């Protein structure tokens, strides 16, 4: 029931990075249809900075995940459209991210475009309300000019700090990217709650 | 170090007298004192059970 | 029981003192006795025992 | 072209460093002696006495050790804790330098 | 130890578990710092009392081992088989002749009047006064239907040092009680006076046991012919169950 | 797979105490509450189901906790691992912290091995050549200068 | 950059300053009053910031350091006595 | 206990040879066939002043001297030496090199101690 | 025999040598029980 | 009254009831690793006395006779076949976990306190404080608190000052009620990412503030305190600004005089002490305490505080690595009692 999850929780994640959606909605069974026939499902959104994040379901049984042609001529005619995008997020089934050659495009279209971020995450990643989980603490991201207060005060580097993943799922729901800084609210069984900071870090992929 | 038959080890701790030691009403008095505390963890009731027998063979010449 | 000395039997390559009673060495503070230390914070102890009494000398580098 | 190693590079000697004591007004450390801290003054002042012996400790003892707890408590000890902060690339070697005669000291007599 | 014949390492049993040692045969090393710096150290840093409270689970690691917290029963049981558990005022100075602590003031005391064990303990911790109040490890509902247990027994209360109902064991002397009396010296007193405390009941529950008198037998362990019935009859019907 | 989610080979009911604030603002144990507790894990398998509340599902499983929540919730998982194991009679909570804060301070749960060590502190060779093998450190040390 | 403590504070080292010249405490003036709290915990009498006892603690101070020196003197003069006879037996 | 009935004839290396031996007052089928080691003694199964406590036990002085448990405990002393190079014989300090320090050499009858002097620390 | 086989194992060099040590002026005897003695006090 | 072998058992001295049970009831089922005797004696016979598919419980190691009593011969090998387990186990509860703990050493013992409280590797941060309170392991009581159990009407009842009718109390019991909040939501979460651990109203805080109150109280010679407004007023000013200075036990007195910035990981170190503090120097609970009293008080609290704080480069990997390591050894000596 992976494919249920996705067409709510993928708006829920939108909404949560506070993107206003560009395309109207459809039904569940018109999203399912589409990614049957298509093979994947697109949707858009803007950022309060008019960055456009355009965010690619991709079937599990569709050839853009097992032929990397098709992969690649996908992202080629997304990338050379006339629109002001800041993120692919490329959502795929978990067995597809470990398959060579989609990384191998997907690294290769990196190198090609060096200003727009480029990602590929797993199903498991988008169906639940990542921030609404009880294990997963507060995290929040901090501007550069509080992290720099911050380690000033403690005579403390950013690489002194501890660092957290990009690809880690609160730090993919805020938004984070590599050289950002992240306080992180957490419960404690000694103090009744603790506050850290985390310097984040290159993804996995 | 002396041990029991059924296993209870210990270490020599102190050395009393022979007017140190505590008496019977009839004069018997120990060689070794030994804690009570030794036995309901481990559990040796065959030393328990060997001192009740061979108290009775020692007057009946057993 | 064992007490030997300020001073006795040394290695011959690592300048330490021998093995045991037996060879009229010393005894060993191995492994697990400097992590306690060191978890005391007990550093001078260290000090006296790792390398006043054991083989502590003076290297001189460029 | 990466060419052959030069003199420039290749030093084994560290460069020397300034030392930076913080002012007193912008300290941060405490202002209690540690365990540690108060352990280490008192042995290295009766390891001291036990070289020299000139003390001015009013009262008389017959150890060093009695005589260097005494001092520290009595806030007469010749002695003073640097707490390094940080040692900066460029150099700087930025410290803390504490006067344990204004410290509260841990230890009990 | 100036006695030539003695060759061991002697130690109090209550400082057993610092070491997790016993007596079986166990074998420990000794060295006497000389250096100044590290005879320095060792008094202020490495001394035992620094660790009465454990760095592991944050409790007591010292107290009464299998003869002072059998021993604080008996001295503060509130009835003896021979009667009300008092002593004169001879036996009442007599525990205290070992502590090693100054001698309490026995001179409000005729030579017959009695004393109970709850007065003794009182007169040794007003010196470090503190409030307790808990249920004893003799109290326990598994025994209670089966046994007539004290009202003035099962419930341990303390307040300024006054023992003023209750018996003393495991669970208010025992060694590793948390919230124990040792425990609660040592917040308000320091560690050091706690253990002296610990060696100063210590003498109490042992003085007391040297005309008391305590002991195991083969009778202890066995049970009457009506009872093996009924344990038997017990077994059957597991067997029947099964 | 038929009538059923993969990963979980038993399933069984287990009655668990809860907390909860009642409407006079009173915490309250609730002791009548039935759960799940199964023998297998899989996060994803039981995130997809509607029987179950996907917010407060509890693994038992570091590398599972870690694969689906984070590294903040996989440092929490550690830190109930490990008091699970060390019972009641166990060490005071800030001794499970470090271990916890140690073994993801780098966003990855790393190990107390050889391997683990290799990627917390890979410049400190004499540390690494005294734990597990002095000879195959002291080669890589030379040659990477 | 501190100026003036309070009268609480004040009356405090006003004990602390008698007390220097009968127990090993030397009073300082550090603004968050904490070298004074722990030289009167160390001197086991934390009771002088809400009982105004004091002066049952500075008797029990003299005292104290009454017996201390009889110790230090009974010391000294049987050490020497037994330097005296060890000499003489060596002779 | 009675480790070798032919203990005299032996020179062994950590014995102890305990004079006295009993057979239990409950002895069992395996002393049929083997020499009971030990002695019956009176224990007694009380708290007494707290020296037994963590498995320790008080033991009776007069017990102890009368002979209880009491015994010989052997050990043996074998040097050889090399062909022509070496000898047995009493050193003289005018021409032998490097004796130790604060030893023995007068207890040394042709080269061996003779049989029956009590040898302490340091004697040759 | 050779250069290398010094260092590994626990008679190795590092282990033995290094993060263990042998030491003058210790004692080592038996323990035993002596409810005389404080519990900060060794006989 | 008399029973030597009870006495030591129901004292908590030494033994347990199965040990009384073992001894004179029976020592009952043999199970090893939660589970009866395997039959390992050719094909269904757990041993050569009793026959193949035997259905009787005797035949699967449920020892019926007491050691008093005596066992059998297939009773005695059963008993033997776990008796034997306690030695193996033993044996492998010190070569195991000596594997255990020096890699757990090896790995943790670069962590060491530095001087602002942080656990770090040389340079890199482990704990932004040590174990996010910045105590010791040593210094810690444990402490109940009041407010958690209760109910809004009862929180009212119990800690809402009604004496004086002025805005500050009305923002006292509202700080602790929005305390109690936050313990509850906090510790409520906790409960939901674990297995089986409950709220508690129970903490390990370093300073037991209500002793030091009932302390203070006895020693004093005043009694019932009479009505006086000031005073009441003073006090809560007190005791506020207590609480608003009280994260600069971390730094020093040196910039709680300068009144510099606290950092927030500081803040909220303190956030169980501030609370306490709150729910034992509230207005009802401080009204028979003069205003001398309560500098007393404030002064006191501070100073265990402060001699609680973990000291500057203290080894605190070791200290956590011999704290969780240990436990091993009866994690060990219990294998059989576990599948």
């Amino acid at each position: 029931m992976a494919m249920q999850k996705l067409f709510t929780y993928i708006y829920e994640f939108i909404e949560y990075r506070k993107m206003v959606l560009l395309e109207e909605k459809v039904p569940y069974d018109k999203f399912v249809q589409m990614v049957l026939n298509t093979g994947f499902f697109r949707i858009n959104a803007e950022t309060l900075n008019h960055g456009i994040v355009s965010v690619f379901i991709f079937g599990a049984n569709g050839k853009y995940v097992h032929h990397g042609g098709d992969m690649r001529t996908l992202l080629t005619n997304t990338l050379n459209e006339k629109k002001h995008y800041e993120e692919l997020i490329l959502i795929v089934d978990k067995p597809v991210l470990s398959k060579k050659n989609i990384l191998d495009i997907i690294v290769e279209q990196r190198a090609a475009n060096p200003t727009i971020v480029i990602n590929i995450y797993p199903y498991h990643l988008f169906c639940i309300n990542i921030p609404k989980v009880s294990a997963i603490p507060k995290h929040k991201l901090i501007t550069q000019e509080e992290a720099q207060e911050f380690l000033g005060r403690e005579y403390l580097q950013p690489q002194d700090l501890m660092q957290i993943s990009a690809s880690d799922p609160p730090v993919v729901w805020l938004g984070g990217r590599p050289g950002d800084f992240v306080q992180i609210e957490r419960p404690s069984e000694t103090a009744m709650h603790a506050v850290v900071i985390r310097f984040i870090t290159k993804s996995k992929i | 170090k002396m041990s029991s038959r059924s296993g209870n080890k210990g270490i020599a701790a102190l050395a009393l007298p022979t007017s140190d030691m505590p008496f019977t009403e009839d004069g018997l008095q120990p060689d070794l004192i030994v804690n009570p505390h030794s036995h309901p963890s481990r559990m040796t009731n065959g030393q328990m059970i060997e001192t009740t027998v061979g108290l009775a063979n020692a007057l009946q010449g057993v | 029981r064992y007490a030997v000395a300020s001073y006795g039997p040394t290695d011959a390559l690592t300048g330490q003192p021998l093995d045991g009673k037996r060879s009229h060495g010393g005894l060993r503070l191995g492994e697990m006795e400097h992590w306690v230390l060191t978890a005391q914070g007990a550093m001078q102890t260290i000090i006296e025992k790792s390398h006043d009494d054991s083989d502590g000398c003076i290297s001189y580098i460029c | 072209i990466v060419e052959s190693p030069s003199i420039c590079e290749g030093f084994v000697q560290a460069s020397s460093q300034t030392l930076v004591i913080i002012p007193d007004n912008e300290r941060i450390t405490s202002n209690v002696l540690t365990t540690f801290e108060a352990t280490r003054l008192v042995a290295v002042r009766a390891q001291q006495l036990a070289i020299n012996g000139s003390t001015m400790l009013k009262k008389k003892y017959s150890s060093p050790i009695d005589i260097a707890k005494q001092e520290l408590f009595n806030r007469k000890i010749p002695l003073l804790v640097m707490r390094c902060i940080k040692v900066t690339p460029e150099g700087q070697k930025i410290v803390e330098i504490w006067n344990p005669r204004e410290m509260g000291i841990p230890l009990l007599d | 130890l100036e006695n030539p014949k003695i060759s061991t390492f002697q130690m109090n049993v209550s400082a057993c578990a610092w070491y997790n040692a016993d007596f079986d045969g166990d074998q420990m090393n000794l060295w006497v710092p000389w250096s100044v710096m590290s005879r320095v150290e060792a008094e202020l840093l490495c001394s035992v009392r620094n660790w009465f409270i454990s760095t592991k689970s944050s409790g007591p690691v010292n107290g009464q081992v299998q003869d002072s917290t059998v021993g604080s029963f008996l001295l503060t049981r509130t009835n003896t088989p021979m009667g009300k558990n008092v002593m004169n005022k001879l036996h009442a100075m007599g525990l205290f002749q070992t502590t090693q602590t100054d001698p309490p003031c026995f001179a409000n005391y005729s030579p017959t009047d009695l004393l109970d064990g709850k007065s003794v303990v009182s007169m040794l911790l007003r010196q470090t006064p503190i409030n307790y109040q808990r249920a004893p490890t003799w109290y326990s509902e598994v025994y209670a239907p089966y046994m007539h247990y004290n009202k003035q027994d099962i419930s341990t209360q303390i307040r300024n040092g006054e023992l003023i109902e209750g018996v003393l064991d495991k669970k208010a002397v025992g060694a590793g009680s948390s919230g124990g009396i040792y425990h609660l010296i040592s917040r308000r007193y320091g560690p050091q006076q706690a253990l002296k405390m610990i060696f100063a009941t210590q003498q109490l529950a042992l003085n007391y046991v040297r005309n008391a008198g305590f002991t195991v037998s083969t009778a202890d362990m066995l049970l009457t012919p009506e009872a093996h019935q009924e344990v038997q009859e017990i077994i059957n019907e597991l067997l029947l169950e099964s | 797979t038929i009538r059923g989610i993969p990963g979980i080979k038993n399933a069984n009911v287990v009655k668990l105490m809860r907390h909860r604030v009642d409407a006079q603002g009173k915490l309250v144990r609730l002791d009548n509450i039935y759960a799940i507790k199964t023998n297998g894990t899989n996060i994803f398998g039981a995130m997809l189901d509607d029987n179950i509340d996907p917010y407060t599902i509890v693994s038992s499983s570091i590398g599972d906790t870690m694969e689906l929540y984070g590294i903040e919730a996989a440092r929490q998982k550690i830190i109930s691992e490990i008091r699970t194991v060390m019972g009641d009679k166990g060490p005071n909570h800030r001794h499970l912290l470090m271990y916890a804060d140690l073994m993801t301070r780098t966003g990855q749960v790393t190990s107390l091995e050889k391997a683990g060590l290799n990627a917390r502190e890979p410049s400190n060779v004499l540390l690494r050549m005294a734990l597990s093998s002095p000879v195959q450190v002291l080669t890589d040390a030379a040659v990477d200068s | 950059e501190e100026i003036e403590p309070e009268e609480n504070i004040k009356r405090v080292i006003f004990f602390l300053k008698e007390l220097s010249t009968m127990y090993s405490v030397s009073p300082v003036f550090t603004s968050g009053y904490m070298p004074l709290l722990y030289d009167l915990y160390r001197a086991g009498y934390l009771e002088v910031l809400w009982n105004p006892v004091e002066q049952k603690f500075l008797q029990h101070a003299e005292q104290r350091e009454k017996e201390q020196m009889i110790l230090q003197q009974v010391d000294m003069k049987l050490t020497e006595v037994i330097t005296q006879a060890r000499q003489y037996f060596k002779i | 206990g009675w480790y070798c009935f032919s203990w005299p004839y032996r020179v062994d290396m950590n014995r102890f040879f305990q004079f006295y031996n009993e057979m239990p007052l409950v002895k069992t089928i395996a002393h049929n066939y083997v020499i009971p080691n030990g002695l019956n003694t009176i224990v007694a199964y009380m708290i007494y002043g707290g020296y037994n406590q963590e498995d320790s036990v008080i033991v009776s002085q007069s017990f102890i001297d009368r002979g209880g448990f009491a015994g010989t405990f052997y050990r043996e002393e074998k040097v050889e030496l090399e062909s022509d190079i070496e000898s047995f014989g009493k050193p003289d300090p005018l021409i032998t090199k490097n004796l130790k320090p604060g030893a023995n050499y007068e207890k040394l009858v042709d080269g061996f101690v003779p049989v029956g002097t009590v040898v302490k620390k340091g004697d040759i | 025999p050779s250069i290398m086989r010094r260092l590994p194992r626990k008679e190795g060099r590092i282990r033995k040598s290094l993060l263990g040590s042998q030491v003058w002026s210790i004692s080592r005897s038996t323990i035993c029980g002596n409810s005389d003695l404080h519990l900060d006090e060794v006989g | 009254e008399t029973n030597g072998l009870f006495q030591m058992v129901a004292t908590g001295a030494k033994g347990s009831n199965p040990n009384m049970i073992h001894i004179m009831a029976g020592i009952g089922q043999i199970e090893i690793n939660t589970q009866r005797i395997q039959p390992q004696f050719s094909f269904g016979r757990t041993l050569v006395y009793y026959p193949r598919f035997a259905l009787e419980a005797q035949a699967y190691g449920f020892i019926c006779n007491s050691y008093i009593a005596g066992l059998t011969s297939p009773e005695f090998i059963f008993g033997e076949m776990n008796g034997r387990f306690d030695l193996i186990n033993k044996a492998l509860s010190t070569s195991s976990t000596g594997y255990a703990n020096r890699k757990a050493i090896f790995g943790l013992q670069s962590c060491i306190v530095d001087y602002y409280r942080r656990v770090s590797i040389d340079t890199r941060l482990v704990q932004q404080l040590y174990g996010e309170d910045g105590l010791d392991a040593r210094q810690l009581e444990t402490v109940r608190f009041e407010t958690i159990m209760l109910s809004d009407q009862e929180l009212e009842d119990k800690f809402k000052y009604t004496g004086i009718q002025s805005p500050l109390f009305e923002e006292e019991f509202s700080r602790l009620k929005k305390d109690r909040d936050k313990y509850r939501q906090i510790f409520l979460n906790v409960e939901n990412f674990n297995f089986s651990q409950l709220l508690t109203d129970v903490r390990q805080v370093p300073v037991n503030v209500a002793s030091i109150v009932k302390n203070i109280l006895l020693s004093s010679t005043s009694g019932v305190l009479p009505f006086d407004e000031k005073s009441i007023l003073q006090k809560y000013a007190m005791v506020k600004t207590f609480c608003k200075n009280l994260p600069y036990v971390f730094i020093n007195n040196i910039q709680e005089r300068l009144q510099t910035p606290i950092p927030v990981y500081l803040k909220r170190a303190a956030s169980l002490m501030r609370m306490l503090i709150r729910i034992e120097l509230a207005t009802v609970k401080t009204l028979n305490i003069t205003c001398e009293q309560m500098s007393a008080i404030l002064d006191l609290i501070r100073l265990q505080y402060t001699q609680s704080l973990i000291n500057y480069g203290e080894a605190v990997g070791i200290l956590a690595a011999q704290s969780v390591s240990e436990p091993l050894t009866q994690y060990m000596l219990d294998s059989h009692h576990r599948s």
